[PDB]
């Protein structure tokens, strides 16, 4: 009559490393690392994602005419850009601030399109249907922004314009607009006359004022003159007061909206689909339980520290020690 | 191991009991079989149970977007921002690294730990009733049944 | 006769938590987390803070009517901001780099205001009179900041000024002044004549110059004009040049000082008292032993490591388990 | 306990003993008390004693005033502050919280080992003098008075 | 030490013991000398060398420039890289400095460890063939040649 | 005969701590603390650095009569700069984007320097041989710096000026010009005639234009003057466009460079030589093997966690307790 203590063994080969050894074939483990993901682009937090495709953030703000989808764009968690998101500022110029811009507008609860400055009699007296360019062609046909006004001159007298917007849509309300340079003062003056135009925004949060900055440059697709584009955020209650003799791409759109917090722009070709997550990355959704992950460094939403690691398995059970 | 009793004195595990972590193994002449400890190998879950939640558990994130985006001329602060990245992503993977490398020792010492203090239980219950094997076996000097391998299992053994 | 081997057990309720167990209740322990603040916000280092109360820094630095208590300033180790630092730029405007410069404020040794440009004999054949605003309002009457002077016009006339300083103080001079910018054209001649005006500033280590922005915008607190503040560390030897054929706001008073490191700016409603610290945060002063605490974020001083934690407490004796 | 003394073969503590962490019990014809071990109580307290210091002294910090202060155009680099910030604070969180598990978990056994060391110191000086009672206890198989008692406690006691 | 072996009851080393770390040390009529166990030393020697490496191995870092540059209107953002690299030389100090300390201890008990098991697992071999003197000695109450002393080296000692 | 189990012991006295003891003697241990360095800047990854000592980055790059040494700077893996680095922008101004400029030339894999815009026969009709002066001087004469050239007036008359450059380099090409503001407008038409000029900078990605600031302000070495220097990196097949009326001073040498990552500027006195690292600091190269280092916090390369330790060492053997 014999009795011996003993210990478990079974046909496991998980391995763990340890201090001392490497590679301890043990009974029973679990995986503290995160390296599967459903290489799809979720909602994050329930709220689906904005889809840009063939538009950049850039195009779909200003209203480039390839961007007709996006113009009904509404709630978002995350923007989304693909390796095809080269549909932006048709007409050459820089976008001010512009990374703030993206950044800013990662996240948005509602997100409503307005006409702030209607096309029909607000320009009277004002070329308001030439403004259009053969660089921004919709369909063969040359066109411009959808968002924008570029405001002409009536006959030969291009006289001095003032308008202004107070903010009664009880949420901040996001105004753009652009300044256009000339590449000469010839064409600065067949398009706005006073080759001295200048163009000011004025809001009780805002001030700067502008000036035609005509100069010799090179032409990016097509023109040889450029547009600079800027933006604001008009909070309630606020007015926005434009006036200038020439040179102004007028605001023709402008959006309310609600901002929450602050997510991003995920870059990726990977598909959309109603799946739901906490964390979020370009290859596609993770899972938000583990304490580390090496799917990707830049992620959105509440997820796993990131490491360089490829295995971090953790025993539970003890060395497996089989054999009869 | 640690304790002396995992791939030590007791150098192989039993394929043959499938009930739990740590246990017994007896052969009397009414028959013979495996029998895990309950009492030690539910302890042992509970806590490493509680140890890999704690791991898991312990580890707070809140909602962020790595990702920052800077302009040509902005490269002094792009490259902060990657100092903090990698920063981060450096700390982060030295820990994690350690920390598994560290607790899983201490996992696998804990169950040495848990067998060599099961061993002495019974090695305590027994005394001069029972010669030592060096193997984690005992043979008693005397006839135990069931009833008997029983009592020294439940912890309930008679006069040694 | 027997002899038995024990240990240690007693009345103790402190419970630690261990990685195989929650709450085991132990006979001796420690903390290591802070989470207790005298709610009072105290000296650091032996040195008292600056209270601004119903002013705020920008405030305090130009001169606004209603931080006359402000004009003795000395010291200060931080900065201390209320829920009432609603009293700054009594006069619409943008602060030039005023983040920049609450934080190189933030710390101060020696602080000295001084009459950098007297307003008697400075600005002759000028009207330096006439300088006031009701926005800046002093007990129902009209007033200005008390360290900036606004310069009108003499009659009809207002003719190119020019003056310089040169910092002989023996340490750095904190020059402040303002552009100012009408609403229009009209009021550009009615003030300062020349409807073309500059500002220049030069020093050796400064040149950028200025040019009335005059544009329509709505009005902020009366005004639809707007200042922008300006402000530059003139360091010693140097020498700052001002002139200006209009729009210039004038330094009046500057203030000559001494900078350490830099702290920064508590914003609290906490009582201030004669304690001291070496960690400060907005709800009080806390203790800089413990290696953890959990009081606030923002924090100034030689602080413990802020974390989310509601516990730490570390066993220093062992599990207690008492009954007889 | 990973040492099995602690709330194991010695299933409870003294209130009784009051002078000490670690320590014995006598019961003679003479009279019975309570006496820490004074030598690996003094110890135990220098080494725990030792250890929070160093979780404490370790902790370098320098001035800092954390808050930053950014205006509506800088928020990125606003968002890179606060990325910082969460960053760091989420670092000693994990930190601070495993590091307290574990040292907790550590000091317990480092008691428990005590008490087994000084179980056995005992236990090895008896010998055959004295039966083990699987309790802590031991009966000596003779009379050991005070004197005798003493020799036991200051390590000293003769032919076993 | 927590195994109780180590300056503990063999409070003293040899320093005649010249060709590993744990040992045996012998006294029979035919002579006498210092034997390294060779199987238990190497074993000590690969994981305390699989250790080292370890916690050098897991420290990746990535090519970086650490220094920044900042003219005088760019303070915050200064002192937001300061606090990054004050940040991160918190972190490492207070890690590198603790993961010492604990690794240290870690081994030192690994070593204690390891000489009690030795110590044990001769202890077991000649069980009632020898008397403890409580010192890390056993004085064998039979002749034990050359051929006997490396018997219990090599863990093949005879009936006891 | 008697059989005992022991431990080693020898003559070391290698201390190392624990969490329980302090200075425990142990017979074996290993530092993990790298404290050392050779003293003296070696090269990084196998590739040289570039000293500039009496220049700095802004003297080299702009050609500063004394970094004629520099003019063939070549390959370069991080920049050295010493405690006599005192020779750069010999002219007052303001280097725009400098820190910008200096981390982005880090590093570089190649630099070539060559004349983008020649000054024989580049501006006929203008003056291309007065633009010195006397704060640039080289050996007693007064020269300028050797990449940027100072056109001056020819006669009477200053013509409107307009040159391109298309890079045809094959990689990056920076270009270097500076704007300069005369101190009055006596001077801006004594050498620009146009007392009413402007400089303008056009590329696909640019179009900054400038205006002389003329405004009184102090002299710097000698000048009362100031010159502001901008630079640009051209893409490949881009075209940059200079065109002026007066105050610009021409690029004259531009550099075709390709650059890789990015290091840094090493500042130091160190002696410089043939000895390769993985890490770089200030004091010297350091050894990248141990995970921890307290050589110098400011470093370039692989480099060990820098610590506030001056002792990290980790033990090996066992608790030294020898005697006999
Ligand atoms: C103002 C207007 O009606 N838009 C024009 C546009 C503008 O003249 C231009 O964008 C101003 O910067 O020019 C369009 O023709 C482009 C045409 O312009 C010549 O001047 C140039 O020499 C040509 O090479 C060519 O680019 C345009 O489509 O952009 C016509 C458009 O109606
Ligand atoms: C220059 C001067 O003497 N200060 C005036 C001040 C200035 O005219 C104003 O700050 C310039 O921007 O105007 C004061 O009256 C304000 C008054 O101005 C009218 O033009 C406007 O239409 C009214 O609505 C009203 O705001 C002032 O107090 O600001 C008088 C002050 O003396
Ligand atoms: C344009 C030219 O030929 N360079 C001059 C230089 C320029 O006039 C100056 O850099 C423009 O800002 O002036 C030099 O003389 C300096 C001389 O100028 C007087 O106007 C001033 O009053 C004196 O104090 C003194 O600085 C120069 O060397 O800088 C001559 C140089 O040829
Ligand atoms: C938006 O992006 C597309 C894609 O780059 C622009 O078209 C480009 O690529 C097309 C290839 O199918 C070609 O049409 C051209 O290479 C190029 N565009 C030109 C010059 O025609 C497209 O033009 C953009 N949409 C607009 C007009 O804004
Ligand atoms: C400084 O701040 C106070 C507090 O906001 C200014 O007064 C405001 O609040 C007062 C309520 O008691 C009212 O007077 C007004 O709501 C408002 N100011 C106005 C328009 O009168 C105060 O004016 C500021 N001081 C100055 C003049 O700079
Ligand atoms: C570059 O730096 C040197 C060193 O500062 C300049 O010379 C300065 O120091 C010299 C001392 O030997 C003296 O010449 C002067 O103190 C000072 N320069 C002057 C005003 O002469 C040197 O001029 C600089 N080189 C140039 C001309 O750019
Ligand atoms: C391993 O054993 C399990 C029983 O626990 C069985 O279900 C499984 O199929 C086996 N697989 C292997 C590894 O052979
Ligand atoms: C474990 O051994 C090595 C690590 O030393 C590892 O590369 C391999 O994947 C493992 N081999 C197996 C099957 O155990
Ligand atoms: C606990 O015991 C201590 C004696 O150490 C005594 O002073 C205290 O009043 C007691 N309090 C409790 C918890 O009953
Ligand atoms: C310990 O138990 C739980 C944690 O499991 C905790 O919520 C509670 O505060 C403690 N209870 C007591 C009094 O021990
Ligand atoms: C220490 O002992 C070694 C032998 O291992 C010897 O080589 C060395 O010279 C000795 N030095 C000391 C510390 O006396
Ligand atoms: C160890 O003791 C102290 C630390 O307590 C230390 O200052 C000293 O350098 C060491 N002394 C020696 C020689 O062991």
């Amino acid at each position: 009559d014999t009795i011996c203590i003993g210990y478990h063994a079974n046909n496991s080969t998980d391995t763990v490393d340890t201090v001392l050894e490497k590679n301890v074939t043990v009974t029973h483990s679990v995986n503290l690392l995160e390296d599967n993901h459903n290489g799809k682009l979720c909602k994050l937090n329930g709220i689906a994602p904005l889809q840009l495709g063939k538009c950049n953030v850039a195009g779909w703000l200003l209203g480039n005419p390839e961007c007709d989808l996006l113009l009904t764009a509404n709630s978002w968690s995350y923007i989304i850009e693909t390796s095809n998101s080269e549909n932006g500022t048709c007409y050459p110029g820089e976008f001010i601030d512009y990374e703030e811009l993206r950044e800013q507008l990662s996240s948005v609860s509602s997100f409503e399109r307005f006409e702030i400055f209607p096309k029909a009699s607000s320009w009277p007296n004002h070329e308001t249907t030439k403004g259009v360019t053969a660089a921004c062609s919709y369909f063969g046909a040359s066109s411009f922004y959808r968002n924008l006004l570029w405001i002409t001159k009536k006959g030969t007298s291009y006289p001095k314009l003032s308008k202004s917007y107070t903010n009664n849509k009880g949420k901040e309300v996001l105004v753009l607009w652009g300044v256009h340079h000339p590449p000469t003062t010839s064409e600065q003056q067949t398009l706005y006359q006073n080759t001295d135009a200048y163009v000011s925004v004025g809001s009780s949060k805002y001030n700067r004022r502008f000036t035609p900055e005509i100069a010799a440059r090179p032409k990016v697709r097509g023109q040889a003159g450029r547009m600079n584009y800027y933006w604001t955020l008009l909070d309630q209650g606020d007015t926005i007061t434009f006036e200038a003799t020439g040179n102004l791409i007028a605001p023709w759109y402008a959006f309310a909206l609600n901002k929450g917090s602050d997510s991003g722009i995920i870059t990726s070709d990977a598909p959309v689909h109603n799946c739901d997550t906490k964390c979020q990355t370009p290859h596609g959704a993770i899972n938000s339980t583990l304490p580390f992950q090496n799917v990707h460094p830049i992620t959105i939403g509440e997820c796993p520290k990131y490491v360089k690691s490829t295995k971090l398995r953790m025993a539970t059970g003890l060395r497996n020690i089989p054999s009869i | 191991g640690l304790f002396g009793a995992m791939a030590g004195f007791i150098e192989g595990g039993w394929t043959g009991m499938i009930d739990g972590w740590y246990g017994y193994h007896h052969q009397n002449e009414q028959g013979s079989g495996y029998a895990a400890d309950q009492k030690s190998t539910q302890n042992a879950i509970d806590g490493i149970t509680n140890k890999v939640n704690s791991i898991i558990e312990k580890m707070n994130t809140q909602f962020t977007a790595v990702g920052k985006e800077f302009n040509n001329l902005e490269r002094r602060i792009e490259n902060l921002n990657k100092k903090v990245d990698d920063g981060f992503l450096d700390v982060w993977t030295y820990n994690a690294e350690l920390l598994v490398l560290l607790e899983n020792e201490r996992t696998l010492d804990f169950h040495d730990s848990n067998v060599r203090n099961l061993y002495e239980k019974v090695k305590s219950q027994l005394r001069n009733n029972a010669k030592e094997i060096g193997n984690g076996c005992f043979e008693f000097y005397h006839k135990c049944d069931d009833e008997c391998m029983e009592s020294v299992k439940n912890g309930t053994y008679d006069y040694p």
